[PDB]
RNA sequence: AGUGGGUAAGAGC
């Protein structure tokens, strides 16, 4: 990610990128907001 | 390829191995697995019956707002009627006068290189910790 | 719009996406008259030129082609389909139909981020591409 | 410690002398606006001084 | 009153609407340009926002009730916005963790 | 009574009133029947039969359409049950979920035809013995001011709440005059009258809806941020069009994108303010772009300065939309300020001879009455020539302190920066050298940050006149707060923040001797 | 310079020719009676048999379709 | 009565060739089958004018490539061009165009000009700054008559006796007035409670709204 | 739907034999009356 | 109150 930040990358990967550290902020947070109470409706697993 | 005809007994749909999809159910005729198409017709001839209630009073009442909306404000082509005739009178050398347009700005400003990023000097890091030291006096 | 080449009967479709081997085809369903049509008109033929490289640009009109209706659910005022090889693609835009852009996005920047992704993505092998830019919310304020 | 606005941490800055030179930084910081285009939320205040 | 040391005057304070206005503008500034941003960033853009208003503006905050409802408005508006990027639908009891 | 029952007569007088007062008159109609080309076309037969029976039959055809509309692509996991419930067969998958969405009107049409089920059920529950005369009016009237907990058809439509809050505001307003004497509060009352109009009378408009809908829907052919981009792009066909139809196309179809690149040239050199003649275009071909260059100016400008008071209001708005409107205040902006500047040059200073001698001569009084020195030139030996220009530094440096990245302005900037830094006596020469020297300065950009209720300016001055100018500003501040040219008033000073400001303008106000006296009439 | 000249052979026509974009404003404007013409109708109206049969995308129906456009013949 | 003083004093008599103009967007034959159905043809309808209204033309809307930014100055002749058989104007009225040219018949013994500001676009409503360069001394009138009324006149010469100018936009415009003293010749500008002696000099330089002439 | 439950007997009713258009497949069936009372009657029986 | 904005794509059997 760090040298990503300047490999001559167009609009669109660059765009995308930006968003790995909001990644890291959900899996960090995983217990709490990937819980049924926050989140009503039907729960679907994952494949494996 | 463009300008050329179908050929007789091809459906679109298929000669390309496509498959469609269905969002919802809501969106698209019913799937389907003379006395049939004489029954659309007098339906749709009830329908129109009934519409008819007061379709000639308000399409009228459509036409005169129209007409008033326009009064102050005409159609775009009207307002370019009188410009469009005279174009008329251009002739056929005129018309083949007409120059190709060309972009002012040179290669630096069309096609510039690209604009390479690079990080802040340490330099910076090195005066942000530096300060915030303080004096023992 | 009237820039742009269109397409006259279902035939010339499927000759357009077949003979397309290493470009994205990009086909606007909807009709020439509609202003929503009308910006994804203008946009595209803004971004024409630029994708040129990677992407086709068609446009069909679904009046005089109603042969993919029923099949791509072409009655939203404007839709936007994707093809790689004969392959329709579907993008992950967030809105819940990932086969088409069914909305005007005013934005030709985004579009171009769109059609490079679906490029990346369909040849890459894969038939479903992830937008670079979340669309579930028009981020209006 | 941080009780007087001019702070009293500001006597023992590392760069108190040089920066008693510095005058009219108020206006400076106020004018700021019109070189960055970012606004500034400490338009009125400068940490340092 | 430097001679007299009393109490002559009582001095009410408000926050002026133009500074809440700028406030609002700088919020929705902040909210707008996050399609592509990452939740810190914009966390941190009203942080820095908040402090700059509160620290400028103490003790007018307390006699302007339209600025804390705008205060409370524009975080509830950071806060909808994040769990927008988080999932595409509304939490119904989202924990203020 | 409680409370209660008194909101629920305001609220009954407020519906009553809202009625009243939104009465139009009945538009002229030329009276068509319903049911009676019914039975003119040959599809329609009359009888007479008891009413349970039609209701029966009504319901059971209801839910064979519903059931028709369920099935319509042949998805088979999706069960109408007979009391009009509609759940899935099994655990259907995710892709099938969303593939078995119906819109909010095929829910209403299923909920209303459950409320007719449940009538016509409770019809036949008391034909069959099991609920007595009264019983049967009680489950009625529990069935007109319960609806919504009954069926919950507010889901699909929010609006049919306006009726429930009636109904049950009629129940209120029933119950306590039902129940006044003797009779205490129980489930006792069956006067349903008016909750089952109420339902008629939301029927009686909620039927064209459902009935063009199911018409649109069960036909054999389905059918199915606009503002600004409306009279541009047309206007831009209607020229192109008027064009390429006096255009002898036959001969010249090749100049098509020649005339819309001619066009688009012509807007653009409008926009950027600049003159634009082609000189072999033909005179006609000129007037129309021109027309068409105008009428696209009025509505550039024209949705500029709505677009620009929308966002001002406080609507809401998009984000491209703003970066859009930006860009046209700023054009805007600056064709004005090229209009003011060359009026300014056409008719000379505005400020005559006698108004300039008199502002020149209260300076000049004001300054030899302070015993003001002038500030001296920079020298070459000056004490403080090192710290000014490391302040100077410093301020200039502060706009990367927390930028990441930086492009190639910003690198040269700061290396420009670093070198002056590197070399301190050089850095001032060159300073003092543009200063005696230098008159004429490289273009500056012009940018604006919107704020959305004005547009600030921001300038972007080189490098290397952007240190000259930032010592020049740090020795100035330094030499007039050496020397008080700013006397006291002027603000903000580097003393007090403006916070400070405010309260020592307060304390002055209250300072002063006997401020607050009215007895004598002082203001 | 070959490689440039090359290169410019490689392009592919973008836009259509004029034909074609007199054509489509024609069609344009048959329907857009709002910025043409001389009587406004609605937005999408050119005023002022056989119905062709369309494939619902289901393999099912690729028989029923392919025999429906074999009568479909002249 | 038929000749109040207002009548005599501002009314004049002047002379409207309108003719009706077919569909542009019509084939040749069509349109010269339509011209020949007497429909299309020209009519001559008289009519009484207070004052004579007078359209700016367009405005250049481009810097000029020499001098840029040039305020567009017209001479007062070709404004008066009109009113006479030579020259049309095609009114593009919403329903269909008009070919309508002007021609006057019986001057005023007293003159009212009326340049056309403040016109009203597609959107809004905006104000034409074009200047007119006239000479204030004297005009000439007798070669914009028909040579059938040119025998009952004799004095068509008309000196400039009130100027009208509006300073400043539309939404928020000043109105100054300039006044020639008959007694002494001298231009005198009056706006609100101010008076000041204007030369005749610069009379011109201005945003001509409404002129007053006389035929002496 | 509106037919019936315009045209539903009232609560002093047994049996309301009705007019009825249905269709000649069986597929609708509407109350082809429209329900007029003598409002004075009504209002008594209601009070009734 | 409420529907959704929650379809992994792929290989032939």
């Amino acid at each position: 990610e760090e040298s990503m930040k300047w490999k001559k990358l167009t609009n669109a990967q660059r765009s995308g990128l930006n968003q790995i550290p909001n990644r890291r902020f959900t899996l960090w947070w995983s217990p709490t907001i990937n819980r049924a109470n926050v989140y009503v409706g039907f729960q679907v697993q994952l494949d494996l | 390829f463009l300008g050329m005809p179908a050929p007789l007994g091809y459906v679109p749909g298929l000669g390309r191995g496509a498959t469609g999809f269905t969002t919802r159910s809501d969106i698209g005729p019913a799937r389907d697995a003379k006395d049939d198409e004489e029954a659309d017709a007098i339906y749709a001839a009830l329908d129109k019956r009934m519409d008819e209630r007061r379709k000639e009073r308000r399409e009228q009442r459509e036409k005169e707002e129209i007409e008033k909306y326009r009064m102050e404000r005409p159609k775009i082509q009207q307002q370019f009627s009188d410009l469009k005739r005279k174009l008329a009178e251009v002739t056929e050398e005129e018309w083949l006068s007409i120059p190709e347009v060309g972009d002012a700005r040179n290669k630096r400003q069309r096609n510039p290189r690209y604009e390479k990023l690079t990080p802040v000097p340490d330099s910076f890091f090195a005066k942000h910790l530096q300060t915030g030291e303080n004096h023992t006096s | 719009s009237y820039m742009l080449p269109h397409l006259h009967n279902g035939w010339q479709v499927d000759q357009a996406i077949l003979s397309e081997e290493d470009r994205v085809v990009v086909i606007r369903f909807g009709h020439d008259w509609d202003p929503t049509c009308m910006k994804m008109d203008e946009v595209l033929y803004s971004i024409a030129e630029k994708v040129k490289n990677f992407a086709v640009i068609y446009l069909v009109d679904i009046t005089e082609v109603p042969d993919f209706n029923k099949m791509y659910e072409l009655y939203d005022p404007c839709t936007v389909m994707f093809f790689f090889r004969n392959k329709h693609i579907m993008i992950d835009l967030g809105t819940g139909n990932n086969n088409k852009i069914n909305w005007a996005m005013e934005d030709k920047q985004e579009m171009v981020d769109i059609i490079e992704t679906v490029y990346r993505g369909a040849r890459k092998g894969r038939g479903l591409v992830v937008s670079p830019k979340d669309y579930s919310t028009k981020y209006r304020y | 410690w941080d009780r007087g606005i001019p702070r009293i941490n500001t006597l023992f800055q590392k760069d108190r002398h040089t920066l008693a030179y510095d005058k009219g930084w108020r206006v400076r910081t106020d004018f700021k606006q019109y070189q960055v285009l970012k606004q500034n939320p400490f338009w009125w205040t400068h940490q340092r001084h | 009153n430097e001679v007299t040391k009393e109490r002559t005057a009582q001095c009410f304070l408000r926050v002026d609407d133009e500074s809440m206005q700028r406030f609002h503008n700088r919020v929705r500034q902040i909210l707008m340009a996050s399609g592509s941003t990452t939740f810190t960033k914009i966390v941190n853009k009203w942080n820095t926002a908040l402090i700059g208003l509160m620290t400028y503006f103490r003790e007018a905050v307390v006699n302007t009730q339209e600025l804390l409802d705008l205060l409370v408005k524009c975080e509830n508006k950071i806060q909808t916005r994040i769990k927008i990027g988080l999932n595409s639908k509304m939490p119904s009891r989202f924990p203020p963790v | 009574q409680p409370v209660k029952v008194r909101v629920s007569y305001q609220k009954l007088l407020k519906y009553y009133v809202l009625n009243a007062l939104k009465h139009r008159p009945p538009k002229a109609q030329k009276k068509r029947y319903l049911f009676r080309s019914f039975k003119a076309t040959k599809f329609f037969q009359s009888t007479k039969l008891d009413w349970v029976e039609v209701g029966l039959q009504v319901c059971r055809q209801g839910y064979n359409m519903l059931n028709l509309l369920i099935h319509r692509k042949n998805l088979n996991y999706l069960h109408l049950d007979y009391n009009f419930n509609l759940k899935p067969v099994k655990t259907l998958t995710t892709k099938e979920r969303k593939k078995s969405r119906f819109g909010n009107a095929f829910h209403l049409c299923r909920e209303v035809l459950r409320l007719t089920k449940l009538v016509v059920d409770s019809h036949v529950q008391y034909r069959l013995g099991n609920v007595d005369a009264f019983q049967l009016a009680d489950g009625l009237q529990y069935i007109f001011a319960h609806v919504g907990q009954l069926t919950g058809m507010y889901r699909y439509k929010y609006k049919l709440m306006r009726q429930i809050r009636m109904c049950k505001d009629l129940k209120h307003l029933i119950y306590y005059r039902f129940n006044t004497g003797p009779v205490g509060k129980g489930p006792g009352c069956g006067f349903w009258a008016a909750g089952w109009r109420v339902w008629l009378f939301f029927m009686r408009g909620i039927t064209p809806l459902l009935e063009r809908w199911l018409g649109n829907l069960l036909a054999r052919q389905f059918e199915g941020q606009r503002v600004e981009s409306h009279f541009d792009l047309e206007l831009r066909a209607a020229v192109m069009h008027d064009i390429l139809d006096m255009m002898p196309e036959g001969i010249k179809q090749n100049k098509a994108r020649t005339i819309l690149q001619h066009l688009s040239e012509a807007w653009r050199c409008w926009k950027a303010n600049i003159p634009w003649k082609v000189p072999g275009l033909p005179t006609p071909i000129e007037n129309m772009i021109l027309r068409y260059v105008k009428a696209k100016a009025d509505w550039w400008t024209n949705t500029a300065h709505y677009n620009r008071e929308r966002i001002r209001r406080g609507a809401t708005v998009d984000k491209t939309v703003c970066k859009k409107n930006l860009g046209r205040l700023t054009r805007l902006y600056l064709k004005a300020e090229q209009e003011r500047q060359h009026n300014y040059l056409k008719d000379g200073p505005y400020i005559t001879a006698e108004e300039a001698v008199a502002v020149y001569t209260t300076t000049v009084h004001w300054l030899e009455s302070r015993r003001f020195s002038p500030i001296p030139f920079p020298p070459l030996s000056y004490k403080h020539d090192t710290k000014l220009l490391i302040l100077a530094l410093e301020r200039l440096k502060e706009a990367y302190s927390v930028k990441s990245r930086l492009n190639q302005s910003q690198r040269e900037e700061l290396g420009l920066i670093e070198q002056a830094y590197d070399n301190p006596h050089e850095a001032l020469s060159r300073i003092k050298r543009h200063l005696l020297t230098q008159r004429a300065f490289k273009e500056v950009g012009i940018e604006f940050m919107d704020l959305y209720s004005h547009l600030v300016p921001v300038y972007d001055v080189e490098p290397l006149e952007k240190i000259t100018d930032a010592y020049l500003d740090q020795y100035l501040w330094y030499e007039a707060d050496k020397r008080r040219l700013f006397p006291p008033w002027i603000k903000p000073a580097d003393t007090e923040p403006p916070p400070l400001l405010v309260y020592k303008w307060c304390q002055g106000i209250n300072n002063l001797q006997d401020v607050w006296e009215t007895s004598e009439g002082e203001c | 310079r070959d490689r440039s000249i090359r290169e410019k052979q490689s392009d592919d026509e973008v836009y259509a020719p004029g034909l074609d974009i007199e054509s489509s404003l024609k069609q344009l404007a048959e329907r857009r009676t709002d910025i043409f013409g001389v009587e406004e109708t609605a937005i999408g109206k050119k005023i002022g048999p056989e119905e062709k049969v369309t494939w619902d995308g289901h393999s099912g129906s690729m028989a029923r379709t392919q025999q429906a456009a074999q009568a479909n013949i002249t | 009565k038929k000749k109040t003083i207002v009548t005599d004093v501002f009314q004049g008599s002047m002379r409207i060739f309108t003719k009706k103009l077919p569909h542009p967007d019509l084939p040749a034959e069509e349109k010269e089958q339509l011209l020949h159905n007497d429909e299309y043809q020209e009519t001559m309808v008289e009519s009484t004018f207070m004052y004579l209204t007078l359209d700016l033309p367009t405005a250049p809307l481009y810097k000029d490539e020499k001098e840029q930014l040039i305020i567009p100055q017209v001479p007062l002749f070709n404004i008066l061009a009109k009113f006479n058989g030579i020259t049309e104007k095609e009114y593009k009225t919403y329903k269909e165009n008009f070919l309508k040219r002007f021609q006057l018949t019986k001057l005023p013994p007293y003159l009212i000009f009326c340049i056309k500001r403040f016109t009203k676009n597609n959107f809004f409503v905006e104000k034409n700054p074009t200047i007119v360069n006239f000479p204030i001394t004297n005009v000439d009138l007798r070669e914009y008559l028909s040579e059938e009324v040119q025998a009952v006149h004799k004095n068509t010469t008309y000196d400039l006796i009130a100027n009208i100018v509006h300073d400043g936009k539309p939404s928020e415009g000043s109105y100054r007035i300039h006044v020639l003293h008959h007694g002494t010749g001298k231009w005198y500008e009056l706006q609100d409670l101010q008076v000041t002696d204007i030369l005749p000099q610069m009379i011109t330089l201005s945003e001509a709204y409404i002129q007053i002439w006389k035929r002496r | 739907v509106l037919k019936l439950l315009e045209n539903m007997p009232m609560p002093w009713e047994q049996i309301r034999d009705v007019p009825v258009l249905y269709h000649i497949t069986g597929a609708i069936s509407f109350v082809n009356e429209i329900p007029w009372v003598i409002e004075p009657v009504y209002i008594s029986q209601w009070g009734s």
